[PDB]
RNA sequence: AAACUCCAUAUAUAUAAUUUUAAUUAUAUAUAAUUUUAUAUUAUUUAUUAAUAUAAAGAAAGGAAUUAAGACAAAUCAUAAUGAUCCUUAUAAUAUGGGUAAUAGACGUGCUAUAAUAAAAUGAUAAUAAAAUUAUAUAAAAUAUAUUUAAUUAUAUUUAAUUAAUAAUAUAAAACAUUUUAAUUUUUAAUAUAUUUUUUUAUUAUAUAUUAAUAUGAAUUAUAAUCUGAAAUUCGAUUAUAUGAAA
C-alpha cells in the first residue's frame, strides 16, 4: 500500500497531535505542579506529577494545537493572576460554579486542566466532557428511551463511563457503597447466555462495580442516570464536574439529530445535554459541599448573546432571534448561581519566565539567541503576542520563520 | 520665511503622526510606557491576524531598540489589514522622532521615514 | 550606543524567495503557515535550527 | 457489499448520500427524510446496516416513485409532447434543444441526450 | 519639440459653531525635486569630469496631456451631413404576426470545470475597502410562505428613511479559525487497551468492479411556483423537487 507503517499520512494538526514527535524533546527537571505548596511554584513553570499525568490524559485535559508536542511532557506555568486566583476561589467560594471565559487562547483549557490536576490531588472524583461536540454533531448512533423520556446515545456514553473509570482512583470510587439495588441486562460476552441480568445490590457493592457494567447499548443509558445519582447523594467523595467548550452547548441548541418527523432535536431532549444542564442549574445537588462545576468557552465557537447575557454583561434584548439568544440556557445558568472567572493575558514577567524556560526547552531559533539582547526579545514577544496571548507567544518563537 | 514649526509632545506627553499606505490611514498616538499597544481599541493580536503585519508595526520601535519603552493608540481606517498594518508603522517612525531628533537619520536609513507611494493603477 | 548597532533586518531573504514560489495568486499567507509548519515538522524530528 | 433493491453499495458509503446517488428519483432531501423516518443517524454508513434494517430501508424505496416508475413519468410527459405536436416535441424528436438554446454553437449534450424515448 | 503645465504624493494657510463627522475628513490657495552635497575608486577629452560605491539632507518613488508631415485613394453614405444617379400607388408611410435566436462542418473571444499548496459548510456586542448610484427612484426593519426552533436563500405583504458628506442599494469578499471532504483498508464499526484520550495500539468485519467520474463536475431534461411586461409560443430571468452528460 502507498501508507507504510511509520509514513506521516495525516494533516499538519493531527500529525503534530498524534505522530508521538516529542519523543526527541530533551528531559528537563522541572518542579512538580502541587497546590498545597503553590508558594514554592508561583510564577514557575512546572511539570505534572505521575499520577496528575495518568488522569489528564485519560480526561482529555490535553488537546491538539497546544504544542505540547515541543516538550516531554506538557507543561504548564503556575500564574499567581490566573491559577493560584481561580484555586483559591474555587476553595473559598461556597456555591463552586464557574464558567472560565477570556480571548481565543489566553490558556482557559490549561487552566480547567490546573484545576482537574488540583482536583486528583485533593481526591476528588472528575466527571470531564472535553468535546461536547461529540455527542452533538450526529456522528454516533441515538435510541429513544421511553423510561426516561429522552434521547440516549449508546456509543458516546460507553466511552464517556470509561473516562470515569479510568481516570479516577479506584480507591475513592470503592468508598462510595451503593444506596439502591439496580438491576441490568448483561452484555458481558462471558455469561451473557447464562445470567440474564446483572444485579447491584445496595451496601455491598460499589460504584467502582457500577462504573464497570456491560450493558446492551439500549440499557446504558438507565446505567448513566444511576451513576449521577450516585455520585450526587453520597457525601464522603467531592465530585468536580467539568465541561471544556462548553461554548458549543450554548451555541448549537439544536442538534444535527432528525426524529421521525425530520425535524432536528432540541439539545435539552438528548441525555447528555439534559445531564450536563441538570448539574450547571442546579437541579442534580451533590451532597458533599466540595464539589464544583467548572465550565470553560473556547474561541473556536461562535459568539452570541447568549452568555453575555446569563453573565450579567448585557441587557436582555427579547426580540433577538432565536439562533443568537437562547433564553432557556439563559434561566438555566442563572438558576445554578454560576460566576465568570477571567483568564488575564500574560504580563512581561511572566512572558519572561516562559521564554526563560523555552530557551532552556532548546525550542528558540538562532535569530532569537545570537546577536539579540535578552531584553530586546522579552519585548518584542510581549508586542508580537499582543501584549501576554500565550498562543501567539508560542507561535511567535516557533511557528513565525519569516 | 518656513513653513515648518517644531514639533513636540502635547499636554499628555503624546506625540502624534499621521500615516498612509494605498488607501488605508492610521493616526497613532506614541507616549512613553511599557510597550502596550491597543489598535482601534482592540487588542494587536485581535485586530491583525498575520504576524507578519505585527512585525511591520514594531519595526520602527526596533530600528531604535524601544520596543519597551512606548504605549502606542493606533486608530487606522480604509484599505485593508496590510494598508493598514503599514500605514500605522509609517506613523509610528514619524512620531518617534519627537521624542529623540537625533535618531531620525537611523529612521530614515531602515526606509520606515518614507511614504510608500505605490497604489492600485487603472490599466492604461 | 545606537550608532554600533546595525539596523535590524527587515526580512529573510532565503525564506521570503521560498515563500513567493510556493505563494500562488497573491495568497502569501497561505504560502507563510504551510513553509512554517513544514519547518515546525522539521524541528520536531531534528531538534535543531530548521 | 451491502445491497438494497440489487443496489450495491460499498460498507463506508454514508447512507443518506448513498441513497441519493444510487436511486433515480431520491437526491439529498428526499434520502434525509428516509434516513429520519428510519431511526437512522445522520452520518451512518452501511457497513453498520442490520437485515431488519436493510428490509425497513427497501419497505420505504418501495412506497416510492423511483427507477423505473420515475423514469416513465417523464417519458410519458415527453411521449405527450410529440402526441399533441407542440413545438417542444418537435424539438425532442429532432433531438435539438428543448429550451431556447441556441444551435449554430454547442447543442452537443441536447444532441446526444434529447429523444422521446429519454433514458 | 522639450519644457511650462495638470494629476498623484509631502507640507503650509483658510473654511467646518467636529450631530450631513469620515477632522484618520472634505476642497480652495500656496510651496516642494528635472533632487542636493561630501568623500574614495575606476575610466576619461584626467578636469571645476563621468561611471561606481560610501556618508549626509530630504516625504519624494509614478503618471497624463503636450504637435508637424505623409501614407495605406485603410473603416464609416448604418452616428448625422453633401454631389451625382435611381424609386415617386412606392425602393416612401402605418398596423398585425414572423425573422434577426435556423444548424452539417469550420474559426475568434469568453465562462465553468476536470479535488487535498483546495473545494464545501459555520463564524452577531457583527475582522478589514474603494469608487459609484438613487424625482423616467434607491428601498430599510418587520411579517408571511417555501420551511424546519432559528438562521440562511427566494418571493410576497407592507413602503421607514433619503432625492442625499445625513437615509437606502450595502454587515465587502478573499483572508483567518473550526468542521468536513470521494479516489483512500490513509476509512468506519464492535470489543479490549493506553501517561497520544477530538487520540494510540491490538484482533475481527468494512466489496466488487475498476483507467477509472465521486460526496468532483453541472450540461441536458421532467414537473411545480415566482418576477418584469398589455403580452414570455417561436424567444427572457429566478426558485424548489427530480434529472446528473462531457470533462
Ligand atoms: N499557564 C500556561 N503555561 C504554559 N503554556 C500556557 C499556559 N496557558 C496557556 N498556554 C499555552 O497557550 C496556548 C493556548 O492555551 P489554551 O489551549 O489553554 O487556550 P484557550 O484559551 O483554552 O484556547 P481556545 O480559545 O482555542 O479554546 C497553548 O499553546 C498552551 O500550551
Ligand atoms: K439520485
Ligand atoms: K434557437
Ligand atoms: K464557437
Ligand atoms: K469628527
Ligand atoms: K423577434
Ligand atoms: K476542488
Ligand atoms: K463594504
Ligand atoms: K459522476
Ligand atoms: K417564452
Ligand atoms: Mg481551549
Ligand atoms: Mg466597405
Ligand atoms: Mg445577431
Ligand atoms: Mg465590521
Ligand atoms: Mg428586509
Ligand atoms: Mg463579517
Ligand atoms: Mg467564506
Ligand atoms: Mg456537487
Ligand atoms: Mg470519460
Amino acid at each position: 500500500k502507498r501508507v507504510t507503517p511509520g509514513s506521516l499520512y495525516k494533516n499538519w494538526t493531527n500529525t503534530t497531535h498524534t505522530a508521538q514527535l516529542q519523543q526527541t524533546a530533551v528531559p528537563l527537571a522541572l518542579p512538580i505542579f502541587n497546590f498545597d505548596d503553590i508558594s514554592k511554584t508561583l510564577n514557575k513553570v512546572v511539570s505534572y506529577s505521575n499520577k496528575q499525568y495518568k488522569s489528564l490524559h485519560h480526561l482529555g485535559s490535553f488537546k491538539k494545537s497546544q504544542f505540547n508536542e515541543l516538550f516531554q511532557k506538557p507543561v504548564c506555568l503556575v500564574r499567581e493572576d490566573a491559577t493560584n486566583s481561580f484555586l483559591k476561589k474555587l476553595v473559598s467560594h461556597p456555591v463552586k460554579k464557574f464558567i472560565i471565559t477570556g480571548e481565543p487562547g489566553v490558556g482557559k483549557t490549561v487552566l480547567l486542566s490546573q484545576a482537574h490536576a488540583y482536583a486528583v490531588d485533593s481526591k476528588q472524583i472528575i466527571i470531564n466532557i472535553s468535546y461536547p461536540e461529540l455527542f452533538l454533531n450526529g456522528r454516533n448512533d441515538f435510541s429513544y428511551d421511553d423510561d426516561l423520556k429522552l434521547f440516549i446515545q449508546p456509543m458516546y456514553l460507553k466511552k464517556l463511563i470509561r473516562k470515569i473509570l479510568k481516570a479516577n482512583d479506584p480507591a475513592l470510587l470503592k468508598s462510595i457503597e451503593l444506596s439502591k439495588d439496580y438491576k441490568f441486562s448483561n452484555a458481558n460476552p462471558k455469561n451473557a447466555s447464562v445470567k440474564p441480568f446483572v444485579t447491584l445490590n445496595k451496601t455491598k457493592n460499589t460504584v467502582l462495580d457500577l462504573l464497570s457494567v456491560m450493558t446492551h447499548p439500549h440499557n446504558r443509558g438507565k446505567l448513566m442516570k444511576a451513576i449521577i445519582d450516585e455520585l450526587s447523594v453520597q457525601s464522603k467523595v467531592p465530585i468536580m464536574f467539568t465541561v471544556d467548550n462548553f461554548s458549543k452547548v450554548l451555541t448549537t441548541a439544536y442538534s444535527a439529530y432528525r426524529n421521525t418527523e425530520n425535524k432536528q432535536i432540541y439539545s435539552l431532549d438528548l441525555q447528555m445535554g439534559k445531564l450536563m444542564m441538570d448539574i450547571i442549574s442546579g437541579e442534580t445537588k451533590f451532597a458533599n459541599g466540595e464539589s464544583s462545576t467548572i465550565l470553560a468557552i473556547s474561541g473556536v465557537d461562535r459568539t452570541n448573546k447568549t452568555l453575555p447575557v446569563a453573565l450579567g454583561k448585557i441587557p436582555v434584548d427579547p426580540y433577538v432571534t432565536r439562533y443568537h439568544y437562547e433564553p432557556k440556557f439563559v434561566e438555566l445558568l442563572q438558576k445554578g448561581n454560576v460566576t465568570e472567572f477571567e483568564v488575564p493575558k500574560l504580563n512581561k514577567q511572566e512572558v519572561n519566565e516562559l521564554i526563560d524556560y523555552y530557551k532552556q526547552s532548546n525550542v528558540l531559533l538562532d535569530k532569537d539567541i545570537t546577536g539579540k539582547k535578552w531584553e530586546n526579545l522579552i519585548d518584542e514577544k510581549y508586542f508580537l503576542s499582543g501584549n501576554g496571548n500565550p498562543r501567539e507567544l508560542l507561535k511567535s518563537l516557533v511557528l513565525s520563520h519569516r | 520665511s518656513n513653513n515648518i514649526k517644531i514639533k513636540t509632545l502635547d499636554e499628555f506627553g503624546r506625540s502624534i503622526a499621521v500615516g498612509k499606505r494605498k488607501s488605508s490611514t492610521a493616526k497613532v498616538f506614541v507616549v512613553r510606557g511599557t510597550g502596550e499597544i491597543l489598535v482601534n481599541g482592540r487588542q494587536l493580536n485581535d485586530y491583525f491576524l498575520k504576524m507578519k503585519d505585527r512585525e511591520s508595526i514594531m519595526y520602527p520601535l526596533q530600528v531604535i531598540e524601544s520596543v519597551g519603552k512606548y504605549n502606542i493608540f493606533a486608530t487606522t481606517s480604509g484599505g485593508g489589514p496590510t494598508g493598514q498594518a503599514e500605514s500605522i508603522m509609517h506613523a509610528i517612525a514619524k512620531a518617534l522622532v519627537v521624542f529623540n531628533p537625533l535618531l531620525k537619520s537611523r529612521l530614515h536609513k531602515a526606509g520606515v521615514l518614507t511614504r510608500d507611494y505605490r497604489h492600485v493603477e487603472r490599466k492604461k | 550606543a545606537l550608532k554600533s548597532v546595525p539596523i535590524p533586518p527587515r526580512k529573510n531573504a532565503t525564506l521570503d524567495h521560498i515563500t513567493n514560489m510556493i505563494m500562488r495568486h497573491g495568497k502569501k499567507e497561505k504560502a507563510q503557515t504551510i513553509l512554517s509548519r513544514a519547518l515546525y515538522l522539521v524541528y520536531c524530528q531534528t531538534r535543531q535550527d530548521p | 457489499v451491502v445491497h438494497i433493491l440489487g443496489k450495491g453499495f460499498k460498507g463506508k458509503e454514508v447512507i443518506k448520500i448513498a441513497l441519493a446517488s444510487k436511486f433515480y428519483g431520491i437526491g439529498k432531501t428526499t434520502a434525509e427524510k428516509i434516513c429520519s423516518k428510519l431511526g437512522l443517524y445522520p452520518w451512518m454508513r452501511m457497513h453498520q446496516l442490520s437485515e431488519p434494517q436493510i428490509m425497513s430501508i427497501a419497505s420505504e424505496l418501495s412506497t416510492m416513485t423511483i427507477e423505473g416508475d420515475a423514469r416513465a413519468i417523464v417519458k410519458d410527459n415527453i411521449a405527450l409532447k410529440r402526441k399533441i405536436g407542440s413545438y417542444s416535441g418537435m424539438r425532442h424528436t429532432l433531438h435539438l434543444p428543448v429550451r431556447g438554446q441556441h444551435t449554430r454553437n454547442n447543442a452537443k449534450t441536447a444532441r446526444k441526450l434529447n429523444k422521446i424515448d429519454r433514458r
